DNA sequence: CTTGGCTGACGTCAGCCAAG
DNA sequence: CTTGGCTGACGTCAGCCAAG
């Protein structure tokens, strides 16, 4: 019952928790995205 | 007249609750496999990042 | 205290209903999110796919 | 349509775009080696 | 233009459980 | 051992709306 609370309160700050986890990996990993292509013109 | 439609809507108000019992449940299950999803693809992309660079 | 009970109760259920409802909200707001995240990622997936063949 | 009102509706449409995505996902995680073997030609 | 089928919202009873 | 705070589940009332 830790990771699955009683209180909805616990329950909707715990879904907030994780979408402020996930959403700030995704914007870092699709942020620097620019030099991973700029990196592709050194082959061709 | 009013015994028939108490019961007929006390017997489809269980359903409905039922119904949003489940649905709850489907959003919360289909919360945690995009959930997986998404660390998987973002784990992937940020490997194929490193792949050329 | 029955009075008092019944009257801290039903007082106590609109705020639980109330809850629930901006729960089931944030469920299917969550899940809107994941989607597009999720759908930006695989087709970025991909076109690194396309680029480096 | 978007926005159902029965729960019915609204547990098939969330069951449909489930199984669209995870179809699209598991081609995605499918030939992920098609292009990790073209980094080794690369190389 | 009605209706019947679902759902939203209500108040009440019952049960769980940390906090006394 | 109680209690008070929350929630599950019930039945009832009222309203929306595609189906007539």
């Amino acid at each position: 019952s830790a990771s699955n609370p009683r209180k909805f309160s616990e329950k909707i700050a715990l879904q907030k928790q994780r979408q402020a986890e996930e959403t700030a990996a995704f914007e870092e990993v699709m942020m620097d995205i620019g030099s991973t292509r700029l990196q592709a013109q050194k082959l061709r | 007249k009013r015994e028939v439609r108490l019961m007929k809507n006390r017997e489809a108000a269980r359903e409905c609750r039922r119904k949003k019992k489940e649905y709850v449940k489907c959003l919360e299950n289909r919360v945690a496999v995009l959930e997986n999803q998404n660390k998987t693809l973002i784990e992937e992309l940020k490997a194929l990042k490193d792949l050329y660079c």
